[PDB]
Order: C-alpha cells, then structure tokens, then sequence
C-alpha cells in the first residue's frame, strides 16, 4: 500500500512537493512523445482537484485509486463501438475494424492490431462480435 | 439474412409499406373495440355476440402466429442469439403483454363477457413497439420532479384546509328540496376535488354566505396550483424540442469514438509484459500512469462531442488558441534578443 | 402594368386603403351571417326571408364580378401567364371554395333553406387570401409532431380504461328519480369525455364509495393530458417569435445570393467546349472537379446567409482567424529564421 | 422647490410611506363599494343608504381636494409649465376620469341609484396612477399580435362549423319534461359558446347518439384553441422577464449619449459660415459629408448601447479585434522587409 | 460526534433508510386522517372513536418523545450551541408547529371532536422540515411579482364591471319554476366568480338574450387573464430548470473564495500599526487605498464565480486576452525599432 | 438638383468609380484628423446598401437625400439628453452640462460650447431647459 | 464507369492515397488562381465524410455521385434570384442582371455574360423571363 | 473631513487633476509590486463611475465612502468560508485552515497566518469557530 511515492517522486524531479508542466513535459520527451503545451494543458487539468494548475499528492492517490469496470464507464465504450456499427446488431466487420483502428485517431502499429484481432474474433468469421470483447477489457 | 430483414419488418418499421401494415392491424384492433361497446346495449346484444365470436376467432389466430415469427426473427441482435438470450427477449414488457393477452384469449375461446371486454381493451397496448412515447415522456417528467411534486404538495395542502373550512362553514344548511348536502367531512371532501379540478358538476353548492365567500376566495387562488404541471410539462417539451436544431453533426464525433476505444485498449495492453505495445526497465510504471492519464482524456473528450453547442466550448476554444499564439510569440521573442 | 396594380390590390394588400375595402367586404359578409339566424326564430322568420332575399342578390353578383376580375389580373406573373398558366391558378383551393360558393348560390337562387344557410356559413372563409395563418399554424404543429401525438394517445388510453373501470364499479346503482345512469358501457364513456376535457355537464355523476374514489384519482392526473398541448403550442409560438429578433440583416445576404448563381453557372457551361468560360488539354478534367467543389461550398455559404445568429458561427469564425493570424506569424518566423 | 417634492409624492411614489398612504386610499374605497353591494339586498337597504350618504359626502371632498393639489403640483416638469402646459396634463385619460367621476358624483348628491352606484364602481380605476399594467400589457400583446388573431379566427371558425352540425342533428328531439333544447340555430349556437370556453352549465345535452359523437369529436380538439392565449402570453411574460437578468449596465452608456448629442450638434452648426465650429475654402462641401456620416454612426453607436447583450455583439468585437491585430502584424513584417 | 450523526438523520436525510422512517411516518399520519373521515359518518362513528382513542394515544407519545430528541441534537451546529443558541432554534416556525400541536393534542386528551379533527390535519404539515418547496416557490413568485398583479388587477376590473352589466340586464326575469336568480348584485356576482374561473356550476343562468349577449362577449376575453398566472409560472419554473444544465463546476470557485478571505483580513490588519503585515513612513496611506481596491477587485471576481456561464465572460475574456497580445506585440515591434 | 457629383468625385480621387477606404481616409489625413482603420470601417459600413465593401454613387443619393426633424430621430436626441437629467423634470444646470460636452466624447472646444450656451438657455437662471433647444435643432 | 482513377490520381501527385491540402493548392496554382489556405480549407471540409481532414478516393466516389437538377437543390437557385426581383413577378431587367453578375460576388467577364444573355432572354424585350433559365440549368 | 485631497495629489503625480494606469502603475512599482497591465484595467474598472477610463477626484471620494460591515457584504464572507466546511456546522480545523490560506490565492506569509490563528480560535481545540471570526472582522 502507498508505493505511488516512487512514481510520484520521479514524476515530482525537482522536488518542490508538486507536479508541474515542465516536469510532465520533461518526462514525456524522455520517452520521445513529443507532446505540445496544449495536451499536458488538458492532461493536468483532467486530475487537478483544488483548480491551482499543479498536481498534489493526494490528487495523485485520488487519481490512481479510480477503477474501471463501473457501469458508467463500460456503457461509454458500448457506446463508443455503435458509431460504426452499420446496423446496431452487435457485429462489425474484421477489415472496417482494422481499416478504423489503423488509419484513425491514435493509429495503432500492424502488431498491436494484429495482437487484438486475436484476443478477439473467436468466432472466425467474418463477423466479429464487439459485446463480449468490450466485457472481457 | 433475412433473418435481420423480417426483424427490420416486425420491430423497427421505417417505410411506408410497414407503415400500412402497422395502420391496417390498429385499424381492425379499434373496429374490434366498437363492436364491444354496442354488445352491452340491449338492442344490439344477440348480433353483437355471433359477430364478435368470428372475429375473435381470427384474430387470435392472427396474433398468435405474428408473435413466433417475432420471437424467432429476434435472434439477429447478437444480444437476443442463443436460448438464454431470447429467453431474455421474452423478459421485455411488451412481449409478456402480448403473451398474457394471447393465452386469455385462448382460454376464453376455450370455455366471461367481464374478460372478454377488458381484454379487447388491452389489446390497444399493442400498436406501440419501441416504447417511444413512454422513454420520452418519463425523462422530460423525471428531470422536473421537484416541481411537479412542490405543487401537488401545496395544491393538496390547500384543498384539505379549505374543504374542512367549508364542511364547518355548511354542515347545518338545508336544500331546496331536503337533503343535507354537506352532512358529513366525506361529502366536503368530494365537493371540493370537484371544485379544485374546475370541473364543477353542480351536485352540491353552498347555500350560506359564509361558504359562498370562503369558496370564492379559495377558488381563485387554489385552481391554480392544479394547472401548473400542464404549463411545466408544456414547456419542458418546447425547450427540448428547441435543442434538436443545434445538434453537433453526427459525421465529426467519429474520431474521438475511434480514440476512446484506441485509449482504453491501449490502457489494458499494459497488463501483459510481453504484450506488443511495448514496442513504441522501471519506466514502465511511470509509461501506465501516463497512459492513465490519456485515457481520462479521452473519455471526457468524447463526452463534449454528443452535447449541443454551448458558450463553454467557445471559452475552452479561446483558451487553447490564445496560449497557442503566446507561446509561438514568446519564441519568436527569444529568437529576436538572441542577436 | 395596371394589371399588376390590379393584382396587388386584390391578392397583396398592405395599405390602409385596401384594409377598408377588405374590413367593409368582412363586415357585410357578417351582417348576411345575422339575419340568417334570426330567420330560424319562429317570431322573426317571415320578414327575415324577404330581407335575405335582396341581400343576397346583390352578394351573388358582387361576389361574381369580383372572381373574373380577379382571374384576370392573376396574368401579371409570369408563374401564371399563358392559358395553362391561369388554369393553374383556378387549382388553388380559394379559387375552388370561391367558385363553388358563387355556382351554389346562383343555383339557389334558380330554384332549401339547409342549403343557403350553409352557403352564408362558408363564404366567411373569403377573408383571409394568403393562406397565411394557416401556413403558420401547420408549420408550428408539424415541428412537434411526436409530442403531441405522445399525450394524445396516453390521455386516450386513460381514458379508455378508467372509464371502464367506472362502468364496472356504477352499473348496479339507481338515480334518486330512478334511470340506470351507467346502464351501458357507452354511457360510461360518455361521462369519461366529458370528465377529461374538464367540462362537466352534471347529467351523470357517481353514486357509489367506489365510483367516486376511481373518479377522483382519476381526474386530478388524467386532466393533465389534455390540457398539455395548448402549453406545448403556446411555448412553441413564443420562442418562434423570439427568433424573429435575431435575424441577420437581409442587406447582407446579396453577395452570396450572386456568388450561388454565378457558381452554377460556370459549373453548367462546362459541358460545350466552345463555351468563353474557358478563356480564362487534359486539365478540363480537374476543371470540372474543382468547379463542382465550388459550388456546394458556394451552396452551403449561401444557407447560412438566412438562419439567425448562433454560436456555431462564432466558433467557425474563430476557426478561420486562427489558422489565418498562424499562418502569417509563421512566416514572419522564417523570414526571420531567414538570417 | 416644494412644488416637486409634493409632485413626486402625489404621481411618482416609491417611499412606503407613500405606500402607506395609496394603500389607505385604496382600502377606503374598497370598503365603500361593499356597502353599495350590501343596499341592493332588501334586508340591509335602509340603514346602508345612510351610512352611504355620509361616507360619500366625505369621500367626494377628499377627492375633490386632491384632484386640484395634484393639477397645481403639475407645473414643476418643464411638460406641463405654462397655462397651455398645465391643459396637456389635464388631457390624460386619468385626469379625465378623476375629472368625470368627481363632478358626476357632485352632481348625483344635488339631486338615481343606479348611477351612484356605477360612479363607486368606476372609482377603483384611481389606484394606478402610472399606467404601468397597461403599459406592459399592452406591448407584450402587440409583439404577439399575428398569432392570436389566427388563434381566434380558427378557434370561431370551428365554433360556428360544429354548432351548425350540432343543430342539424339535433332539432327534433324532445327533453324529458319536454321543450325542444335544440329548436333553433341561435341556441345551439349558445350551447357552442359554453362548450368551447370549457364552463358547460349543463342546461342543453345533446339527446341522439349523433350529437354526442360529433359533440365528443369536437371538444377534443377545438377547446385547445381557445386556451392557447394564455399560454402564448405566459411564455411571452416568462421571456421578457428572463432578459431583465441581462442588462448592460447603466453606467457604460454615458460616453455614447454624450457622443450622440455633440455629433448631433457639430452637424447642425455647419450652417452658419462664421460658426466656431470652423476653426478646428470648398473643403467644407467634403466636411459637412463627413459630419454627416459621423452622427450617423453615433446615432447607431447609441442604440446598441440600450439593448441586452448578444452574438452579434461578440461577432463585431472579434471583427474590429481581427483587423486591428492585422494590420499592425503587416506593419512589423513591412519593417523586418526593410532591411 | 453521535450528536451530528442524529442531527444529521433527523433533520437533514439523505439516504434510503431514513427515506423509509420518514415515508413510514408520513404513511402512519396519513392512515389517521382517514378513520377521521369515516368517524363523521353515522354508521362508522362508534367504532372510529375508539380506533382514534388507542391510534393517538400512541402517536402523541411518538411525536413528543422525538420532538426532545431533535432539539438536543441541534447543537451540534454553532449556530445552535449554548442556551440561546437552542432557544434561537426552537424559534423557527416548523419546532413552533410541532410543539402547538404535541401541546394541543395532549390538553385534548386530557379532557371537543372539532379540535382534535382540526390537529389531524395540522399533523401533515410535519413531512417536509428544511422548508424546500415554500423556499422554491417563494423566489419563483417574487421573480415575477409584477406581472400577477397586474393580470390578477385586470381580471378583477373586468368581473366587476360585467358582473354588474349582467346584473342590469337580468334583474327582471323570472326563472322556470319562479325565483328571482339575480335578485341583487350580490347574486351577480356570485355568478361571475363561477364563470371567470370556468367552473360553472349551473345553478344560474342568464335569461334574457341581452345578458346572454353579454356573457358570451365576456366569456372568451376575460377567462384568459384567470389561466394566466399558471402560465407564467410553468414558464418560470421550465427556465429555471434549464440553467441548471450551465452551472460553472463547483471545484474551479476554490481560489477565489481563498482570494476574498485573504484580501479582506489584509484590509483589516492594516488598523494595527505593529501588525506583521507590514513586514512585506506616509506610504501606509497609499497602500490602505491599494488594499481597498484590491477587497473590491476580489468581491467582484468572487461573485462571478457562482453565476452562470453567460456571453459577457466571453467579452471580457477577449478584453483581457487581445491587450495583452497587444502590449506583447507593440513590445516586439519597440524591439525592432531599437536597431 | 445632383450638384453632389462635385463632392462625388473630390472624394473618388482615382476615379474609378467607387469610394475605397483608401481614398477617404486619404481625405480625412487631408484634414489632420487622423482616424483609424476602424473609424473608417464603420463609417463605409453606416452607407454601404449593397454589402460590397465600398461606396458607389447611388448609395451617395441615398444616404444625402435623408433628411433629419423625423420623429425616430428626435426621440433618440431627447433620450439622450435623459441620461444627465437627475431628476426627468426637463431642466439642467449649466455647470453640468459644460463639463459633461467638454470632458466626455468628442471633447468640444471651449468657444463651441460658448456658442452653444448662448444659442439656448435664454432663461439664464441656473436650470436650462433643454426640451427647447432639441427643437431648434 | 469508375474513370474517376485518372482525376484522383492527377490530385494525388505524392501517391499517399489521399489528397491533402498542399497538393490542392498545388494543382489550383499550376492554373493560376492561387486561392487562401481558407478557401482550401472549406472545399476540403465541404467533402470530407470521416473528419479527419483529408479526402480518400470512396469519398471522392461519393462526392462525384451526387448529382443536380434535385428539388433541393433547385429551390435554392430559384430563391437566389428572388433576392434580386423587385416584385416577385417572375421578371428582371437585363441591364440590372448584366450589372449584378458582372459587379458582384465572382465578377464574370462580359463575354460570359453575352453567352448568358443570348442562352436566356428568348423574349428580347425589357424583362427576362428567369424562371425558364433556371428549369434549363 | 476631506484629506482625502493629499493622497489623491500622490497618486496623481502629474497633476492632470484625474488617475491614470500609468501613474497607479507606477506607485505600485515604486512599492516592488510589479502588477500586469490587466490587475490595474480590473482596478481602475472597479472604481470607474463615468465610465472614462480614468479616475476622477469625485469618484475617489464615492470610494472611499463605502464602508464594511454591511451585510450584503458580510454574507459574501460567510459564504466564502462555507466553501471549505466539509459539514457546514460552523468548524473548520486548524491546519486546513493553515494549508488553504498559505498555499492557495494570494499565499500569506506564516507570520501573517499566525497572527490570525491568534486573534481567532480561542477556543484551543481542534475546530475553529469562523463565525465569530468574521464577525470581528
């Protein structure tokens, strides 16, 4: 319990006892993303509790102690698959799934669409049923 | 798959060949319905009974074969498929309604007028598939439920003081021809819903001064609060209607629904250490919260893309445009006193 | 161009003079309306008769000669000129009731007093030549369509079933003078109508506990449905004229208007090769391409030109500013990176 | 300057102490008219003459008294000075009235109970001394002026259709003690005028099934559009109200209305040559346009000033802001393009 | 801290199991009311009388002994804490009900039926304790005070004015059965109450066609101006509602709360000359005036910040943010012009 | 009768037939009033019947053949007059109204505003009555 | 039919499959008319059907199946002319639509007009009957 | 009566008679303020009676007028305070206290905070009683 002082440590690099923009910034070109100002703009603001522009502690334990699963959450995504289902029916197919989730928004790689299409699409056809792949995520 | 076609036929009707399908069984349900009443007056009660009998006859039949071809074309929506699921479809209302008033009538056929003439009342409840008036009319009622309950709280407030005002103020006044009118709490009880609903039948009027002004001053001032969820309820649907022409054009929310899903999945990937995404060792910890992050972004982006238009998104557009601006400005600062 | 000075004064009025014309044309044809019912009166019937006698001579022919006059000047716009183009305009239905009205009362007075009395009931549709409270009253109703159609068919099926509920718990009750009020089923549902639309006669009333607690929990909620679309329609008429203070000035939409026809245009004329628009050989090909883009954007400008003002426009201004201001800063930027 | 302090407290009050006073007013003539109301009953007749007598020889002095300090007061607004002044004030209609009922309630005690008895009914017409009701409601119903005249010519039309169909079907059936209810157009139109107006006395029912069903056919409909004023005035009300939370506020105003009247005047004073204003010779040909056009765009400057806030505002601001910030980005890139 | 825990329970519920004591209350008050009402009736009045007897002997126990339980608990609150703090909250006029009718019920069975009926009914005013709906209703109506009254002014004119002009036209008619109905004025208008609030109870009716004239003249113009304060208030209410979709979220006031409370300590800890706020000599004059200013800054930042989103915040958004760019820009450009 | 074509052409300096911003700005600096572009803007805006952006001739003749003393004109000068008047009663102290057309707007020069208040206030006590002089002009 | 390969693939010179804005603003360039980024901006929207601003070929597709002579369509260049007809009669004077079009909005060359002129006016005299040209059209 | 006349002669250093942004600019400066342009338009605002832009002497006498302890300005502090409550009972513990008055808004300095600490909560224990405290101040 409370092992998000390391994270928050490494996050918090110079210490002052917050999380700033320049730190995220910081860290997020360590990586090689490459972010602009705008989307750690909206990234803090989506955490920040007391409305002061930085990030606290205990907004960080706030944060981290959200959890999936709820009703409120899944019928987003259930909600999400129905924009390009043609005709509600529950089935999509496995070339418009991969054509939307390749050339679309985030553009995922080759590997990680190829690694979903098998954690989904059981069924083989070519129909793939979304219901219970939203239900296993 | 003409499974989903004779779906599309049975519960989503949209063209105007359903729609004379949908009108000519409503139609023979209410000729059903007159045939009922005119069997209750004693002239036309003998014929009434041997037409009926036909009728019934036929469109039980014709009910009974309409529900398994419903029940079976239901198994298209991978929601209903397998036995559980269209168990399931079964569970609905309306498929229980359609049900009950299937095996009545059966039973009736079988072997009453007192069943027979309330269940070709119930049978009207069937024109309606979707549920739509209902799903409508329970949202605008459920997000004014405070007033609607503040003014029958009050209306029903006023109508028990001043019925018991007015029992006190009459309870000794003789009619014209002899009859106590206002001899007991019961008949002032009565007088008054008439009264506050301004229906006014005209059985029981007060016959003393006192009632008469005490009626007069309570009229004025209670009928109101018995009209007021009409003008609630009339103008809650104006304002909602009014709405429904400043929709966000359904083609420009696609992208967002694409990055929610992308988001979340992405999101879960983290889980399985061997998993592709981590293609793009404690940096991985810090790598889920960022991902963490992006992921309630996402899902608060892709709320604000199915709400109307609003002065919010002009504020948030201002925002972002004029740091945008600062910050190229700032550079293009620095770059003129580096010289 | 007297003719269309005919025709303005005729269809198109907008002066006080011909607001007296039409103000002493109404008022005569009132005046007929009162000496018809007066002729009913048994005390006032004969003198009534000869006096409607010499109205309506004179009414038939002034109402005659006004028709062709009126035909006749319809042949100023060009929508009715031509022979085909008149028989066009005697299609509207004005023309018809004015025409019927004329024929059947020339008939009358030819040879029957439902007739006259009926005929001297329609000729008050003459008033109004626009159709203009018509063209508004349907427009306001059918932008509502479903709502209505939801309350109507709740308060029907209300109706429906607690007035047999009623009949059920009253049939076995006895009058004080001793009638059977409830006798039938249709007896029943004539009380139910009269209830819900708030009127009450007082022929029938309840006599038992039971048909009283039914009916007073079932007025104080069903009442509502019926009094609900008056509320929804009077809303709707106030934020309709609401927006009338919003319009965007129509001095400002010409250019646009031009722009629309001028697009067309061109992207018409491309098909003759010959044509001078090409005066400005494959590249014909994406010509043609970038012609047909302009003209649906010149086509969704030109409707934004008559809708009110609204935040959408706001934003999408913002939009163009934005890229625009950007665009400029960033070269700026590179001729100073020039260096 | 006591002839204003007395005015503001007579016309123009907003003390309670001022409140206190039109209240005892009011209450006193209230109290008057119940008198009046208790003299026509034969019991109270004798008494209530006396005590009328002396209450009216007071009241008819206060009044009077009242009515020249009010006139007197008058000659402080700059509106009413002078003799021909002072007659424009007594040229209002309540002046008029105050007038009438004063001299007519002198002229009653010279010498007729139904016109003393009129006079104390006209006299609570004194209580609003502004005319603000009228005032209010009198615009809000002009700005609504279309729909309510469709609303009533539809709503009369339907009225008089049904009662004629309703007479039709009618006139030969007899009542129960027996008097044909129906025997003329002009009682089924007397039925049709209860219906529709939902108060239904219930003296005249229908008695044939074809009545009822076509009485049954037209009160569903034809009520609503004989409620719908109401509800388009109350949602007219609401709307206005709603704008009062979004003034601009009065301090911001200033600058324009002094800009107005000082353009107002430069413009005016070009017409004499050796004015002052031309020391700031065919350059005063292109002046005096220039004036012109400079009280016209203060005088639109003023107008925008005295309405609530709006897009259009918002769209002009980013309009002028747009250019401004332009044109100054062209002059920086003109001076880097220098070198 | 139990003492919060019970106050919070017993005065503030907000979970389902205190929804279920107080809907068992409510429930239990309401089971009293109704063996009241059958205690009148001859046939039931025994045996209610000795139900009533055992129901409120025990009711009356229940309510004293939570009665003491909930003025302990209030002093929890500081509000409420010390002696007159408690005798501060019994001042409220909900405890003075409960503690009239605990005291009124136990004097009544101490030792008749007309007080105990009436505390029966007094008992239903306990259901609601923080006041909501008269707190709602209250401000709803005060919003829109002036409109009422003026509506309410206008109806009344118009019912006394043509009650007295059917009065004069009726006064000499003789009924069927033969009773002068409007013998007097009283009579009158005692009918035209009934008839502008569209009751109708049928027990007058006019007589004589100029009185029928008469009403039906009045009938469809003065019956509105009775239905219109609901519209007004369904319109109110709708409004309300609305804004309630456009509340600027609760987290992001925090700071300027913070900045109100620190601004004004700081105005006030200037009085001390030795207090440490100095720590940041006729510049503390100067520096009082700052801080004067900055108290007023702050209390107008804080009150925009609990309104709703509105287009002035976007007009003074763009102020702020376009001479910023500005100064910016003029910066730069002092920048260049410096070589 | 269209002696305008004169002032017309003075103003349309390059002749081709329209009035730009250029051309009347050119002609303000003439004058020494320096305005802004925004001035100009507004003021080509107050004329221009066609929404073209510019001025033509026909639009010359319509906006001279306006004519002041209209009703809709005069209430606007009378309300405006309201705004200073504490009281409604028609009457305003000289003190006042000096200072207020001398420091707010346009900023009249002093020996205008002398004309000016010999032009009215003909009662010479302390109150002017400003009714009157709306009339005159 | 599908020879819309050629066209799309003439816009899309790099070969990515789609067209963006700098080859349409290239292509428009090469034939001289050099537009804003702005007008680029709404013609590219005015088609795009997945929102992601850029045009792939189905959209093309679908952009070059729509087609004219709708009654949707219609109606608004019936309404177009209206704005100009002083009576609504169905009539406008030659000389007044010769000046609009040539004065207004895209400021054809008279030589288009001419053409205009001869393909509409059959009548000859004052008026031109418009309701006929547009049904040509 | 009326010293006000000396510290308005300090602030109007260049003796205009009026204030302007520049010269309250540069008292502030002269006290190592360094406000924005913005903070002095919002102060300068606050206090603008003609709606001039500038600071006349009237308008500073009407300022300094108003005085505290009135209510509808004394409920705008009671209201702030309610905002940190979590129950809304009347106490407020003394380190959120602390905390919110040190690291949020204008940011005292912990000398300041302790003076305040002791000149309210004399009540010792853990909850503060605010009320009183605004009713002193």
């Amino acid at each position: 319990i409370a092992e998000f002082k390391e994270a928050f440590s490494l996050f918090d690099k110079d210490g002052d006892g917050t999380i700033t923009t320049k730190e995220l910034g910081t860290v997020m070109r360590s990586l090689g993303q490459n972010p602009t100002e705008a989307e750690l703009q909206d990234m803090i603001n989506e955490v920040d509790a007391d409305g002061n522009g930085t990030i606290d502690f205990p907004e960080f334990l706030t944060m981290m102690a959200r959890k999936m699963k709820d009703t409120d959450s899944e019928e987003e995504i259930r909600e999400a698959f129905r924009v390009f289902d043609k005709d509600g029916n529950g089935y999509i197919s496995a070339a418009e799934l991969r054509h939307v989730m390749t050339n679309l928004g985030e553009k995922l790689t080759d590997e990680e669409v190829d690694e979903m299409i098998r954690e989904a699409d059981i069924d083989g056809d070519g129909q793939v049923n979304y219901e219970e792949f939203v239900q296993m995520m | 798959n003409i499974q989903g076609r004779v779906y599309n036929f049975l519960e989503r009707p949209t063209g105007w060949k359903c729609f004379v399908y949908h009108f000519t069984v409503f139609l023979i349900v209410l000729i059903c319905l007159i045939f009922s009443v005119l069997s209750t007056i004693q002239q036309y009660n003998n014929l009434a009974t041997e037409t009926l009998f036909w009728m019934e006859i036929v469109l039980v039949v014709f009910f009974g074969a309409e529900y398994v071809v419903r029940l079976w074309s239901a198994g298209c929506r991978s929601k209903y498929v397998g036995v559980w699921g269209r168990l399931r479809f079964a569970r609905k209302p309306i498929s229980v309604i359609d049900l009950i008033v299937v095996v009545a009538s059966v039973i009736v056929l079988c072997v009453a007028i007192r069943g027979i003439r309330f269940l070709q009342i119930l049978r009207m409840l069937h024109v309606d598939r979707q549920g739509g008036t209902w799903r409508l009319l329970g949202s605008v009622v459920f997000i004014h439920r405070q007033e609607l309950i503040t003014t029958l709280y009050i209306g029903f407030l006023g109508l028990i003081f001043s019925s018991y005002f007015v029992y006190l103020a009459e309870k000794d006044a003789i009619d014209s021809s002899g009859e106590y009118q206002f001899g007991s709490y019961a008949d002032a009880l009565w007088w008054g819903v008439v009264t506050v609903t301004t229906i006014g039948y005209g059985d029981k009027v007060p016959q003393t001064w006192i009632g008469k002004t005490i009626a007069s001053c309570f009229s004025v001032f209670a009928i109101s609060f018995f009209a007021l969820p009409a003008g609630i309820l009339g103008s809650g649907f104006a304002l909602k209607v009014q709405q429904k022409q400043r929709q966000k054009h359904f083609n420009r929310q696609i992208p967002a629904a694409a990055s929610l899903i992308q988001t979340a999945w992405r999101c879960y990937a983290a889980e399985n250490p061997d998993s592709a995404t981590w293609k793009i060792e404690h940096h991985r910890a810090a790598i889920k919260v960022i991902r963490r992050m992006q992921y309630f972004v996402a899902k608060k982006k892709f709320q604000q893309a199915r709400k109307p238009y609003d002065v919010r998104d002009v504020i948030e557009q201002y925002s972002q445009g004029h740091l945008n601006l600062m910050v190229r400005i700032k550079e293009l600062q620095r770059r003129l006193d580096q010289s």
